[PDB]
């Protein structure tokens, strides 16, 4: 019998700071044990200052973002060349995603950038659809290593003031861009460490508003 | 016979052009745009006294921020509004967001020349589309049965247009107020209407961005009225 | 199928079809439509052309689209039974979705739309039969009546008429009926629709057909001799 | 292209009336004359054959009564081949209804469905009406028994007597004259026949230029019969009202 | 998933817990279980995150469109009526929803339909959807009158859904509080669940089996 | 849904300095049947671009006609179908991908594993992949079926990334492709000793080698092997 | 759902239908009625699959209403019954069927006879002077064979419907939460507030 | 005459009439004038408006990052056609990953146009198009007429009084074709080209449109006082 | 589970010297539960008998089939149908569903108006004929019956001594089968007089 469903691994995060945003992910594809390639991008500039990700099986996760990609180009043309706005862009992804509710993208999808105040975005979907703003996600094969790292040292959860032992809790001070960076390095440096599927490269995508800046970084690979 | 689709020597569709001629014989309705709102107000020429007259749908509501008003073979209009309450609705569901005021006239306009031998005709009757949004401010549009659209500080159509668009290019300017525009259209109404203008046989209507589109009392119209008497009889 | 653009527009900005639609009602027989403060009545008209006929069993002028509201009309008959379906359909429909029975002014808006339809549909033309809807909302004491007509256009009426002689009943209606004091009771309303009548009828025997709606679903059509009582005190107080 | 040879049969004239449906009625009134009369004990059934030969095969012909079901009988006036096209449509009708209800179908509402159908040739389509006008002679538990007529237009109205066809007007205005409400069947029968008699343009009414059908409860007890006439029971019934 | 809501002297409360969880993973613990409809209508998602979400903002849509045509807000009746009949187009194909639609009209009075992917369409006082139901619907049945406060009422239906987040692994997160009134819907806060057990603990002498 | 019958093994490639080597068996399997000894599995497309295929052979026979196709259509009304706009590698990899992905969408897929090799307008290096499936992703070094676990650990090792891809010349790269053929010949149970192998180079353009063998094996320590343990004689 | 019976007697048909609505582990509603008014004198009682149930009675109940209004008429028991049977008839060949159980208890004020009528989900069509749907026959139908007696009066039938929910009560595992009865007659419909 | 009612009849002399008809609509549109270089092709439109209350009718239209069109005639024919050209460029990026050909365009719209007057029932477009572009044989300008001819030129103009712009570029053919790597004097060009069409009124700031498409320079349109400048 | 036995019941028809018989029981239920007892399974249309055994809602389902059918036959041919052209219209009609056939054993018997024949026959549930001369047999029941028949039977039996034959090979053939008795009847029928009369048997 024919599966028409695969598992390309990988893994992808997203934060979002006060006044601006990224979003990461590893350069490895893999199918079973074997490596595909050790440098195929899955994180894509799709215009209007928002980045995106479809994680999990690659034709149904480049299928997606082509497809959003065209949706952004037929908004400009439609509605005299408006800027898609983050909220916007999230919903259409929803109808996107649930237009094939019985025959689903397998992909966990997060995209990234700034709302319409300049502050920071990040929103997270499940393959058939149902979507949520988050402050803080991450999606794919190492999203249950990744998450509890960041519910501790992003929200600070779990942690109080030294002296007043467990009765204040430790005040959510906001991150920088260097800050949340140095973060995300160590968030893929651990989960390559115990995840076979991540591996090879780091790429970051981050969000402000002078557009979309690059940055990469080397990971183990083996 | 001949076709419904068909071209006249001059390079015009005899049907489009035809059904522009109903649209001369109906009621008059007059918009106005401010950089405090746009104004929508028509005449609703009741054919008996015994007609109640608060029955008369010629001002109608398409979203919060989209209001539009009608001239000619009203009961094709019908099909028009529904088709723009569910393309503003829809845009809502895909977008979360307001749908441009552009963007909902573009879609109306749409089905204008969807006839041949689909409906069997275009139809009879012109709007006036005037809304609100971020990117363009306050909007009236013009939306015909040719399928084309023009933007308009301010129109009127139907029966008295000539003679209210030849005043209305006199009194606009690009200061009035919202309290301007009111008068503005009640005077030009009182002009062009057969009958004696009151609260009965004409309806106000406008769109602001705070309280978004809302049709007039006649309680509201009638000291309208009595402002405009008087502020008349003052010089 | 066939798809030929029978209802069109003319150098005059008229569609002919649709006019010529109010001319087959014209020919109709009359029917009136008058609300009081507390009910409605529906009038309507039996031309006596047609005598040997069985009164049991011929089609009612006056049809109940539900237990609530009503529905007369002029023009051809065989096109009224089209609408009057479809109405009694729509009205079962919306019972099913909404849970609540449809208000006068849907109803009359969904008469409305289809005759509307007809109008710029290929291969169709459009209905000869203009309509009076009347009744009372769920749970509301207001009397409602509406008037369609064939181009698909309505509007709420105190009092009306439409069909054959229908200019001169409207004469009569419009100087004997006040806005700000309606027929108060049932007695008051059905002889004013009498009246308006008689000013078009002929003989007052089996030629007027009278239909009384009250709030609640309460409806109920006079008989002949319940009728012929109002026939004898209008002309007796006329004698004088 | 096509709409150049369009006689567009489905629109009105400048008057309000329908071309086609009036036209349709003209063709309807040179038909051979059918007569119905409902007395309070039964119905009957009269017609008469158009213009026929010595060698017709007259027992086993049948142009002007037919058979809708054990209840229900038409009598037809116009294009024979139109009618019988409606008549199968009709039958099917009454199998439906007793196949959904378990009841027999109700006088009414068959000739509802057919008037609805001739109807919907006058709004829609583009074909030409059906040139048929019907009797319909029926009875049920409801409203007992029922003469209905119905013509192109759709229009349908109740009878207590009625003519279609040719020469209506003169024979309305016999049955106008002679029908009493308590009338009775075997009365029926000879008022049917003798306005035919008169109203006939033939030299003489005979038994082969006639068709006779009676709907009648004389039957054992409380049940209903349709006795379609022979031509030797024709004969027969001629001598006893003395026409022969 | 606990989500539960009951009529009473002052209207409505709902009330809602905000775990997601795909197997024994917890995908999230700040999702959005209530929807508001409108400024007088609101929903509960039970079951299929997707399926609750797309469904019930969809049917903000056709309610919209509803008083656009009608000049007059839609019943609750026919709002629940109108999801109802639309999953029931789906029976089958695997849609997975258990929600409460919940509202309040001058015809109707306070109102909650509970409605199921099934095609379950049931008017009710009281009800409790969701792997949780059973632990609220403890507290709720005990301590239930319809002469309760808003403050009062408000307690219960936060308690309720403490309850059954504390015993059930597939609720917990925080507290999202709804009370719907005459005049349309109130927000009562979000209260997260780590801080408000240890504070109903300590103030109200319960869950004494639990050390603090 | 389906199976594949008449199958084909690996196709294995890697890029160099100024192009990209391509390369594939001429085996049609029938299941443990080595049925056709002739089969050509590497079908060039005008001169700057080559399309590896292995899987069901009958797939691949309609994925041949599709392109031969392509090449006709391309060149209906365009004066420039030999010059600016001709087919590029780029543009018929997408394309198949296109098809590739719709076809699985309607679960009957195409069951084949492709690589698309060639060389673009700008000079640049083109190497992507793409299956049944509709995956798709690109690499210094592709390969398919046995060649993704055997020939890529060999091909990584001259060039591992993007910066090696420069310091390597086209007689390093076939010497390496060469290699691992001889090495898939060892070890893989659906292959044959018969190959055909492809260069396309930015300067020297397509060169297309056919009827080449695989040579130089090691066999000769075979005789010293005996028995599975304990057995002397 | 779970238990629905039903009773003819001299003068009358008689309605009995539990009002528990369980959807797994717990029982959500306690006080729900399973019946629709099809015409005045025609009630229609169902149980089965989870929201088919009630989209099947809502449906047949629009159908006999629309007839209503058309013909200014009501249809006999039996009419309505057979139409009834044949959309469940219609229905069990279909894509996804109907899978509904219904009792039609309807007053004929042609003959001045009570009739009830079991239809299950097949489209099953039989006249009976008593009925049930599911495990309800199991346990009431060996009272009914002993106590009916076709001329009780409506009181009497009463008490032995009594009998009967006691019996289930007893023997049954599941808490149906008692049942609402309703009662068919030449007067029309009505409900028997405390039972 | 008597073969003029509709599209599907030939007249005596073997002409359409119903075509010729539609070729009419254009005559009666606002003038707009298209010219090219090496490096960029620009388009420059006269909007017209209804009145001094309304607006100005917009003429040009985007249709791809490298292409996009200005229109004179039935407007709603324009946004069907420009619609068309829309998914055409589309499907040519998402399958083959390739910018559709400026000629490939043109080729498209002719088949479109044909149906319509071979077809008994459907009518002729009433409008009239032109296509400016950049692609890998470098900068294009086509004309499109709804009889189904399109013609590639170096510049062209049409609409009411289009005659007299091109004569103009015919005279300026060898000077306005060496324009390389000057946006600004390419598009003064155009200016004074549509310039010789203009009676009575003359180029205001809301009046004027504008649009360039070239070696490093998406489509992109002026209008307002981005075209102050140029007047 | 199986369509054919959830409700159960049984059909038998016999020929005679100028005659012949059709009986059936009168049991339906739901598996083991018995619901009714007066569940009669033949039918007639004009002369022309039909028993029908199987599943229940079509046993129904096809009766009021071919009295729309039959009727419609009447009106158009001017006569009632005989048993050998009732026999190929309910091959027909049961073909025509051959791959969603009715679940159903029909039994049709009747003498011919014109001939004076006795005629009798069976059909399975998609339509295939069995014109026997001595008997046929359908139902739940059916291994029983033929058992039964076949032992019984003789030809050429008077009318009253049929009834006997007929009688005993239904009542004890119902009486070895679960879902088969609570009651039966039998029909005799000549030329032009056709008896029906209800037996009394063990009600379990
Ligand atoms: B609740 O438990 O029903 C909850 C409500 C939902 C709206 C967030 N559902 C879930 O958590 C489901 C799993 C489930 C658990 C218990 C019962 C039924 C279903 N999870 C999801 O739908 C989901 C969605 N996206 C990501 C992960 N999980
Ligand atoms: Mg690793």
């Amino acid at each position: 019998q024919f599966n028409p469903y695969g598992d390309n691994g990988g893994t992808i995060l997203g934060i979002a700071g006060e006044d601006f945003a990224v979003l990461a992910g590893d350069t490895r594809n893999i199918t079973d044990y074997s490596i595909n390639s050790r440098y195929e991008p899955k994180v894509f500039d799709c215009g209007d200052n928002i980045v995106m990700s479809a994680n999990g099986f690659a034709a149904d996760g480049d299928a997606l973002v082509k497809r959003f990609k065209n949706s952004v180009k037929w908004y400009h043309f439609d509605h005299n060349d408006k800027k898609l706005s983050i909220n916007s862009a999230a919903r259409n992804i929803q109808h996107l995603l649930y237009g094939k509710r019985f025959f689903p993208y397998y992909v966990h999808t997060i995209i990234a950038g700034l709302d319409e105040d300049g502050k920071g975005a990040v929103y997270s979907f499940d393959p058939v659809g149902s979507y949520e703003r988050e402050q803080c996600r991450a999606g794919g094969a190492a999203a249950s290593l990744i998450m509890p790292f960041l519910d501790n040292q992003v929200n600070f959860k779990n942690q109080y003031e030294p002296g007043t032992n467990g009765k204040v809790k430790k005040p959510l001070k906001y991150l920088s861009v260097e800050e949340v960076i140095k973060l995300v390095r160590d968030s893929f440096t651990s989960a390559t460490e115990r995840h076979i599927q991540v591996g090879d490269g780091l790429e970051i995508l981050i969000v402000t508003k002078d557009g979309v800046r690059k940055e990469f970084y080397e990971l183990k690979r083996d | 016979d001949r076709g419904v689709s068909t071209f006249s020597p001059e390079g015009r569709l005899f049907q489009v052009e035809y059904s522009l001629e109903a649209i001369k014989l109906g009621s008059t309705a007059i918009g106005i745009a401010t950089k405090e709102g746009v104004v929508l107000g028509v005449e609703k020429r009741a054919t008996s006294p015994l007609l109640e007259s608060d029955s008369i749908e010629k001002i109608v509501e398409i979203d919060r921020h989209i209001g539009c008003a009608m001239s000619g073979l009203t009961a094709d209009a019908r099909s028009m509004i529904e088709h723009a309450r569910t393309a503003a609705v829809t845009h809502n569901l895909y977008y979360d967001e307001d749908i441009n005021v552009e963007s909902l006239t573009q879609s109306v306009c749409d089905l204008a020349l969807r006839f041949g031998e689909l409906m069997s005709r275009p139809f009879g009757v012109a709007l006036l589309i005037a809304g609100h949004d971020a990117d363009d401010g306050y909007q009236l549009f013009h939306a015909e049965p040719s399928g084309t659209f023009y933007r308009y500080n301010a129109k009127a159509i139907g029966s008295g247009s000539e003679g209210a668009q030849a005043e209305l290019l006199n009194e606009w300017h690009s200061s009035l107020t919202l309290k301007e525009a009111e008068l503005l259209v009640l005077k030009i109404l009182k002009q062009v209407m057969e009958e004696k203008l009151d609260e009965n046989n004409a309806q106000l209507s406008c769109i602001t961005k705070q309280d978004g589109f809302k049709i007039y009392d006649n309680e509201k119209t009638a000291e309208l009225i009595k402002e405009l008497k008087e502020k008349e009889a003052a010089e | 199928g066939y798809d030929r653009a029978l209802s069109i527009f003319s150098p005059d900005g008229h569609i002919f079809q649709v006019e010529y639609a109010l001319e087959a009602v014209k020919r109709g027989t009359c029917a009136v439509g008058v609300k009081g403060k507390n009910c409605v009545v529906l009038g309507c008209e039996r031309r006596s052309t047609l005598k040997l006929q069985d009164t049991r069993i011929t089609p009612s002028k006056v049809s109940k689209i539900d237990s609530h509201v009503v529905l007369s009309f002029s023009g051809l008959n065989a096109d009224s039974r089209i609408l009057i379906e479809k109405a009694r359909v729509e009205a079962q429909s919306h019972r099913l979705t909404l849970e609540d029975p449809v208000t006068v002014e849907y109803l009359t808006r969904y008469v409305a739309g289809v005759q509307q339809r007809y109008t710029q549909s290929g291969g169709v033309r459009p209905f000869g039969v203009s309509t009076l809807i009347a009744g009372f909302d769920p749970r509301d004491d207001e009397p409602k009546l509406y008037q369609t007509e064939p181009s698909g256009i309505y509007s709420s009426w105190s009092a009306q008429t439409i069909g054959r002689n229908s200019k001169t009943v409207r004469e009569f209606l419009e100087k004997n009926y006040d806005r700000k004091e309606p027929p108060a009771t049932v007695e008051e309303c059905v002889k004013l629709t009498v009246r308006s009548l008689l000013e078009v009828v002929q003989t007052g025997a089996k030629n007027i057909e009278i239909t009384v709606v009250k709030p609640d679903s309460d409806i109920v059509a006079l008989s002949s001799e319940e009728i012929n009582q109002y026939v004898t005190q209008i002309e007796q107080e006329k004698q004088e | 292209g096509s709409r150049r040879y369009d006689s567009r049969t489905t629109i009105f004239s400048p008057e309000g009336r329908l071309y086609q449906v009036e036209y349709a009625l003209e063709s309807i009134s040179h038909a051979g004359t059918a007569i119905g009369i409902m007395a309070s004990d039964g119905i009957v059934l009269a017609a008469e054959r158009k213009v026929t030969s010595t060698l017709l095969e007259q027992d086993t012909s049948t142009e002007k009564l037919y058979k809708l079901n054990d209840k229900i009988a038409v009598a037809v006036a116009g294009l024979t081949a139109d009618a019988e096209i409606l008549i199968n449509t009709a039958r099917i009708h009454a199998q439906n209804y007793l196949k959904t209800y378990n009841e027999d179908i109700p006088v009414e509402i068959l000739v509802r469905r057919l008037s609805d159908i001739k109807q919907g040739y006058t709004q829609h389509g583009g074909l030409r009406p059906f040139g048929v006008s019907f009797i319909y002679a029926g009875y049920d538990d409801r409203y007992g028994y029922q003469l209905y007529t119905s013509n192109p237009s759709g229009n349908y109205t109740g009878w207590k007597a009625i003519s279609v066809g040719a020469n209506t007007s003169a024979a309305q205005t016999l049955l106008q004259m002679d029908y009493k409400d308590d009338m009775k069947v075997d009365d029926a029968i000879e008022l049917a026949l003798k306005t035919l008699s008169k109203t006939t343009d033939s030299s003489a009414l005979t038994y082969d230029r006639l068709e006779f059908a009676t709907i009648r409860k004389g039957a054992n007890d409380g049940e209903v019969y349709q006795k379609i006439f022979k031509p030797q029971e024709i004969k027969d019934i001629l001598v006893k009202t003395g026409i022969t | 998933t606990t989500t539960l809501a009951f009529r009473f002297q002052g209207g409505i409360i709902v009330a809602v817990d905000s775990r997601a969880t795909a197997g024994n993973w917890v995908a999230s613990q700040t999702v959005k279980k209530v929807i508001e409809i409108n400024p007088f209508l609101l929903g509960t998602m039970a079951g299929g995150a997707a399926d609750c979400q797309f469904w019930e903002t969809w049917l903000g849509s056709q309610f919209r469109l509803h008083e656009l045509r009608e000049k007059e807000r839609i019943s609750v009746a026919a709002a629940s009526k109108i999801l109802s009949n639309l999953v029931y187009q789906y029976k089958g194909a695997g849609l997975s929803m258990g929600t409460m639609i919940c509202g309040y009209t001058r015809k109707e009075g306070p109102t909650i339909y509970y409605v199921d992917s099934d095609g379950t369409r049931l008017k009710g006082d009281i009800f409790c959807v969701g792997s949780g139901q059973t632990f609220a619907y403890g507290v709720l049945d005990s301590n239930y009158k319809w002469d309760l406060s808003v403050e009062d009422a408000l307690y219960l239906g936060k308690r309720s859904i403490l309850a059954a987040a504390h015993r059930d692994a597939y609720s917990g997160g925080s507290v999202n509080l709804y009370h719907v009134t005459e005049d349309g819907w109130i927000y009562h806060g979000n209260h997260d669940v780590g801080e408000l057990f240890w504070k109903v603990k300590e103030e109200e002498g319960s869950f004494n089996n639990v050390i603090g | 849904t389906q199976q594949p019958i008449v199958t084909g093994t690996s196709v294995i490639s890697m890029k160099y300095d100024n192009g990209v080597i391509i390369a594939a068996d001429n085996l049609g399997s029938y299941g443990s049947l080595l049925r056709f000894n002739g089969v050509e599995r590497l079908i060039p497309v005008g001169d700057n671009t080559v399309v590896g295929i292995s899987g069901d052979i009958s797939d691949m026979q309609h994925i041949e006609r599709l392109l031969k196709d392509l090449v006709t259509e391309n060149a209906y009304d365009n004066p420039l179908a030999d010059a600016e706009e001709a087919l590029e590698p780029s543009y018929i990899f997408e394309y198949l991908a296109t098809v590739m992905y719709q076809r699985r969408s309607k679960m009957n897929p195409l069951w084949n594993a492709i690589i698309v090799a060639g060389v673009q307008s700008n000079g640049d290096q083109f190497l992507r992949y793409v299956n049944l499936l509709g995956v798709t992703y690109s690499s210094p070094t592709l390969a398919t079926g046995f060649g993704a676990h055997m020939a890529n650990p060999l091909l990584r090792k001259v060039v591992d990334r993007e910066s090696d891809i420069p310091k390597t010349t086209v007689q390093v790269a076939e010497e390496a492709i060469v290699n691992a053929m001889r090495v898939l010949y060892y070890r893989d149970a659906r292959s044959s000793r018969n190959f055909s192998l492809a260069i396309i180079d930015k300067n020297t353009g397509l060169t297309f080698k056919k009827n080449l063998q695989v040579e130089n094996m090691k066999w000769d320590f075979a005789k010293d092997i005996k028995g599975y343990g304990t057995q002397k004689i | 759902m779970d238990i629905i019976l039903g009773i003819r007697v001299q003068d009358s048909v008689i309605l009995a239908s539990s009002k528990a609505v369980t959807r797994g582990i717990s029982v959500l509603k306690d006080s729900d009625d399973k019946t629709r008014q099809l015409s005045p004198h025609t009630l229609m009682s169902f149980a089965g699959e989870a929201g088919d149930t009630v989209q099947f009675a809502e449906y047949i109940q629009a159908n006999i209403q629309l007839y209503s209004i058309r013909e200014d008429y009501e249809l006999s028991p039996q009419a309505v019954s057979s139409f009834v049977r044949q959309e469940l008839a219609k229905s069990i060949r279909s894509r996804r069927p109907y899978q509904v159980n219904v009792l039609i208890g309807g007053y004929d004020k042609k003959k001045n006879k009570p009739e009830l009528y079991q239809i299950d989900y097949l489209g099953t069509k039989v006249e009976l002077p008593y009925g049930a749907h599911g495990y309800s026959g199991f346990y009431t139908f060996s009272l009914l064979d002993h106590h009916y007696r076709p001329d009780m009066t409506t009181e009497e039938g009463l008490d032995l419907l009594k009998l009967c929910v006691q019996e289930l009560e007893k023997r049954m595992p599941m808490d149906f939460k008692g049942v609402i009865v309703k009662i068919v007659d030449k007067d029309g419909i009505r409900q028997v507030d405390d039972f | 005459n008597n073969y003029d009612g509709d599209t599907v009849t030939f007249s005596p002399t073997g002409r359409l009439f119903q075509v010729e008809y539609a070729l009419e609509a254009i005559k009666q549109g606002s003038v707009t004038v298209g010219l090219r270089s090496n490096t960029h092709a620009v388009l420059v439109a006269l909007k017209r408006n209804a009145d001094e209350l309304s607006s100005y009718q917009k003429k040009i239209i985007k249709c791809d990052e490298h292409m996009g069109l200005s229109l004179a005639g039935l407007a709603p024919d324009a946004r069907v056609l420009s619609n068309y050209l829309r998914q055409q460029c589309n499907y040519s990026s998402l399958v083959f990953n390739r910018k559709l050909a400026v000629e490939r365009a043109g080729h498209l719209l002719c088949d479109k146009a044909q149906k319509n007057t071979q077809s008994y029932g459907g009518r002729p477009y009433g409008v009239g198009l032109l296509i400016i572009g950049y692609d890998k044989s470098g900068a294009h300008l086509l004309e499109f007429q709804p009889s189904g001819n399109v013609t590639e030129l170096y510049g062209t103009a049409i609409g009411a009084r289009s005659q007299g712009a091109k004569t103009y570029l015919e005279r300026t053919l060898d000077t306005f074709i060496k324009i390389d790597g000057n946006p600004d004097e390419l598009i003064k060009a155009g200016v004074e080209a549509i310039s010789q069409s203009l009676r009575d009124e003359s180029l205001t700031v809301d009046n004027l449109s504008i649009a360039i498409v070239g070696k490093d320079t998406p489509f992109t349109i002026y209008d307002g006082e981005a075209v102050a400048k140029y007047i | 589970s199986d369509p054919s036995s959830i409700n159960g019941g049984i059909v038998v028809a016999m020929t005679g010297k100028d005659c012949v018989a059709i009986a059936c029981d009168l049991r339906l239920g739901s598996q083991s539960l018995g619901v009714s007892n007066k569940f009669e399974k033949i039918f007639h249309y004009g002369h022309v008998f039909l028993g029908i055994t199987g599943l229940a809602t079509d046993v129904t389902t096809l009766n009021e089939m071919f009295r729309y059918k039959t009727n419609l036959y009447k009106l158009k041919e001017e006569r009632a149908i005989e048993p050998e052209t009732f026999t190929q219209l309910v091959s027909s009609s049961l073909y025509e569903r051959r791959f969603g056939p009715y679940f159903v054993g029909p039994v049709v018997a009747g003498i011919n108006s014109k001939s004076g024949k006795p005629f009798i026959a069976g059909f399975d549930l998609i339509g295939c004929i069995d014109e026997a001369k001595d008997f046929i047999v359908s139902g739940t029941a059916s291994d029983q019956l033929f058992g039964m028949c076949e032992s019984l039977y003789e030809p050429n039996l008077e009318p009253e001594d049929l009834f006997e034959t007929i009688s005993q090979a239904l009542l004890n053939a119902a009486d070895r089968d679960a879902l088969s008795g609570w009651g039966a009847v039998v029909y005799i029928i000549k030329k032009d007089e056709v008896v029906k009369r209800y037996l009394k048997m063990r009600q379990d």
